[PDB]
């Protein structure tokens, strides 16, 4: 549901076979507390993007897989919902969780 | 007016009745075999109890206690007034009155209009043979049968350590060489939701056993050989006897045990004509039994009364719901 | 006089009344079993607690304490100076007085008017057989049922290891085989939400057990073998003595642990006249119960004065609302 | 000097009271379980603490640092000069005094006259059977219920992990099969507002624990086996040693942790004779529990005198207001 | 039994021939009262994945197990249907009870 | 047979030489009475692992042996099916009888 | 086989004097073995107190109690794995229970 | 054959110098119908030896003698084989003959 495109989007800035290397965002995301700090974070996270997808044809793999807007939006209506903090950082902490597994990134 | 009383309390951390050990350094704790029926076949477990003998001693002791503020505790004994348990013990004839005169032993009817517990808890003169059978009746105190299911056993006993620290004036525990008294002896604690069932057969206090009846003319009437006052001031202290045994004076070991005692479930029943005793609470399906065995008893034409703590008996049953056991007894002597 | 307090206190961090270690590098916290309801049929589960002999103890080291100021303070037996619980041991005769006297151990009415500590606390000699019951009765010390209940298990007693450094003249710690000594010993501490109920009658005071009344012309006349103002300063003092317990000074290893003290509620009824002692504060439904024990104790004809602490006991009930504990002793003292 | 104080500090960055870890890389502050009621049922959590030992010997530490300077501190053990926790072994006769001389352990009223240490903080003699009870009592450090409650998690803990670098004469780290005693070394840290309630019944120093009073004729006096200059000394250092207490001198790891400390309120009552336990400042209400413990404690006939730092303790109690804490000590030391 | 294949993991960080000795996030996850602090205490132990990628073969040992994506699925969803302390504090113990065992690792 | 190597690894925590007394988690295996608390109890047991292999080369002990995986990831769903205390009480009282057994630890 | 008398002189140690342990609750829920679980709870018990005698024995000129061996151990724990019954449970209690009251030559 | 230093054991818990007067435990010994009921009757018999000794110790007259651990096993090696209960009477009477003699024990 929604939660492993954003999961694979975050690996693929901390996966191997990059150069980006920016732990900053996928600490910050498990480190949320509130709406405006967390918006920010998924925010900043989206926006490098552009270098991942410039540096894909840098090796030959596939590019990675940017989550579709729809999956971006889900998420407005899916946090504004929520008012509780304890709800508020499961899926925070959820997000950061799916970024450390064992996949292939690109071939 | 006799009086029934049944129900469930509630021990923790009581050391009532122990074998007190006499000659070493643990004290065990009584213990007794008993039936449980089992869905596996009726078996026989070994539970910690309390006599009746120590339960009939402690409500002597409530009843003297209770008995000296009424303005005619003159009618006592001395050993009595001591608390102490023994009647008439073999090879004396003369009883020491608490005012210090002397009661002779060769008559019923003077020793029970001069002596109160004489009367009322039975005595024995063996060196003339004068005997007259209690008129309260204790049953044990055991550990209801459903909580035996329900706990597996457990064991359901702590053994805890106590020394006997020997300061000398140079401060030494000593080497058992000089004289010092210094060890570690060792109690028995046991809990658990224990039943208990007393028997108020107080229909003969300052009546004599050997001629209960007169016949004048050839009608029943009491042979009363004290007055009219006498007999009610003992009925009444007999009742609130039950004062100190429903509020935690039951046991031994007080001074440092002093059981938890909270009083769960009760049922009473008073009338004065004899009545059937009821189910013992040890017994787990006993609110059926003895609703059947008041109902049925009112039936036949007993006028009895019945009150109920924290017990429904259903609606048909005309009882009352007594909050506590005060209550209770503050009910029971408002009907003579 | 007679005054019954039972009540909630809660304990953090404490370590009283320990097993000890009999030489060895553990020492633990002594443990009992108490029986609960938990809606899943009566269970047995073993907490932490702490016995009523030392709790006792501790009584009497508050008496000994504040009755030494007591102009009358010479009365009292030289062993109890250093707090030494004694009282005649085992094979004694002649008992120590503080002043430098002798006692004989008969003629229980000179060891009352002369040894204060044995007229409030009952004492034993074997060797003639003079026996004197404890006037104060402490109870256990148990964490209350709904603490337990709502804990759901998840055992609160803690095993903190805490070290002895053994520096010698060379600033070298070894084993014994050099002759040193380093053990890291453990001890056990607990918490929770306990409950007490001491309970101590006093109109004995002074009075010997062999005869409570004289009945000089058949009249109840209490025996007071010591001075009257004597005898208030003794009834001053023990009540006093609950100043101490109530405060912190209960139980043992006060010196590295002092329990975490703070009494979150109690209720205390004092009388002239006997009267049921109230139900511990042990069980979740005590509270209400000991409002009906009060409620319909007062109509049996019964003088009870009534203090709480932030008790509400509904409405109905003459009981005074006492700030503090000291506040209730101050209360008590005034109508000795 | 029945000294009691109570109050709350900002104990921020703190190390103090490891578990010890047996010397692996890992080693964490102690931790206990206290309970709080969270207003929907009591729930024990685990949390960082400070033992009562810990305090006691930094007290400890802290008196003989300032008895040194007194004239009258040649009568210190040679053991305590060097700071050495240990009072008595297991089994050593003799005792060392500062000058070199010999103490012996028999009648211990020598051993509290030519010792300082042994005399405030207590001792025991395995061999020879002489104790002492600490005239210093301490209770533990724990964070307070309204801060414990309100965090709502906030583990607190972070340890923090820093290792040691070590480099031969050529400069080479090493490796595993040279050893180069490199360990990583882990150590938590802490945090949090906490509560402290030690006592100090100074009034019996110098007065051996045999025969605390002597009768001269009838009269009791005061067993001061010391000098009374010797005795007004110890007093005072006893009381000056509370500087070094509420300054950061306490717990451990000082050369590294060093808390960042802070009294954030206190209250403390010295008074003459004994007194209640002032309640621990653990819990959120002990201020209102001590206003109604000393402003009634008054009306008994004590002769409280309390003072204060940053707590209003209303206005009607005669109440000092302390600007710092050795100006504190400065009070208590008036009045010797 | 899907918990075997990250008990290897957890103790590859507790272990020697690794030099890790966290003790805290093992005693974290361990200790957990909420479902939140599990998940937090096993965030914190998969967050040391790289670290430990690359050491491996700087000191000559086999790289270590990752658990793979299919078994985060599955601890999600136990996760979220376990509520009460009591089963939620089981699977917490006896995620870590071997993570002092015995592995093989590093022959 | 898989008690008999736990029981050997808990003998360690009290015996002669081998100075660490830990009498506290012996007691709570021996007294547990739900899943939870033996459960939590061979943990508490287990933490001890690394010290007593820190020690053993310390006093120059052999080695302690540590359970291997197997044992425990036998035991674990060997527990999963006690639904009644008293099969439960039976296999606690077996694993802590051997920790007072006269081992030979330090030949 | 054998290791009956072996565990009895290890229990017989918690009832004998030159000892100050007068442990008779374990001695008698010992005996007392109406099923196998409480039977191994109670031996569980009397081992609990092995390093108190073992420490204090060496403190009083006393040779160490003889713990016994896991040998010992393994043969309780197979005895008791085949018995399902009463009847020959409480032989099995009775007879290593009795062995703890004897004049044992633990002090010479 | 080891029945006179047992023998007079038993005759201890009857003698009139010993005020005890525990009838129970010979009557158990003597109507013992299977092996179970006659050892529960000797083991209770045997556990009233503090009594005896620390009772007779403070009378003043030497102590009476706990039997010897050298016939304990003679008792049990012997009575294992008697399944028949007409062969066993011939000692179980004769434990409780032998308590109701003489023996004198001490002036």
């Amino acid at each position: 549901g929604w939660i492993r495109n954003i999961g694979r989007y975050l690996s693929y800035l901390v996966d191997d076979t990059f150069e980006e290397y920016a732990y900053d965002v996928v600490d910050g995301i498990a480190k949320a507390r509130t709406q405006e700090e967390l918006l920010e974070g998924v925010y900043k996270a989206l926006r490098l993007a552009p270098k991942l997808k410039k540096k894909a044809e840098s090796k030959g793999c596939p590019p990675p897989r940017i989550p579709s807007p729809e999956d971006i939006e889900a998420l407005e209506e899916k946090v504004e919902q929520l008012s509780n903090p304890k709800d508020l950082r499961k899926l925070a902490v959820s997000l950061a969780l799916w970024a450390f597994a064992s996949w292939n990134n690109c071939p | 007016m006799y009086v029934r009383i049944s129900g469930r309390i509630r021990l923790n951390a009581h050391s009532l009745n122990a074998q007190g050990g006499g000659g070493t350094n643990y004290i065990e704790i009584t213990k007794t075999k008993v039936t449980v029926r089992t869905e596996n076949g009726w078996t026989v477990v070994e539970v910690p109890a309390i006599t009746g003998n120590m339960l009939k001693h402690w409500h002597f002791v409530g009843f003297v206690d209770y008995f000296k503020t009424t303005p005619y505790g003159v009618n006592l004994t001395e050993r009595a007034l001591r608390y102490n348990g023994t009647r008439f013990g073999q090879g004396e004839t003369t009883a020491t009155k608490a005012n210090g005169a002397t009661v002779q032993l060769n008559d019923e009817a003077t020793i029970i209009k001069e002596l109160a517990d004489a009367d009322v808890h039975g005595f024995l003169a063996p060196k003339t043979g004068r005997r007259r059978v209690s008129l309260v009746k204790a049953s044990f105190i055991l550990p209801t049968e459903d909580f035996i299911k329900e706990v597996e056993g457990e064991r359901l006993i702590t053994a805890i350590k106590h020394n006997r620290v020997d300061v000398d004036e140079k401060g030494a525990i000593g080497s058992s060489k000089e004289g010092t008294a210094q060890m570690l002896f060792s109690r028995e604690y046991a809990t658990g939701l224990y039943g208990f069932s007393i028997v108020l057969d107080l229909g003969l206090v300052g009546i004599p056993q050997g001629l209960p009846v007169k016949f004048e003319e050839n009608q029943p009437r009491p042979n009363i050989v004290i007055d009219p006052n006498e007999r009610k001031a003992r009925i009444e202290s007999a009742l609130k006897a039950l004062i100190p045994m429903l509020s935690g004076y039951i046991g031994a070991n007080l001074a440092r045990s002093f059981p938890v005692f909270k009083v769960e479930e009760l049922v009473a029943i008073a009338s004065e004509g004899p009545i059937p005793a009821l189910v013992h609470g040890f017994y787990e399906d006993y609110i059926e039994a003895n609703r059947s065995i008041i109902k049925n008893a009112r039936a036949l034409g007993f006028n009895i009364e019945v009150f109920t703590y924290n017990v429904d008996l259903g609606e048909d049953i005309e009882a009352t719901k007594v909050s506590s056991v005060e209550e209770l007894v503050a009910n029971l002597v408002k009907m003579v």
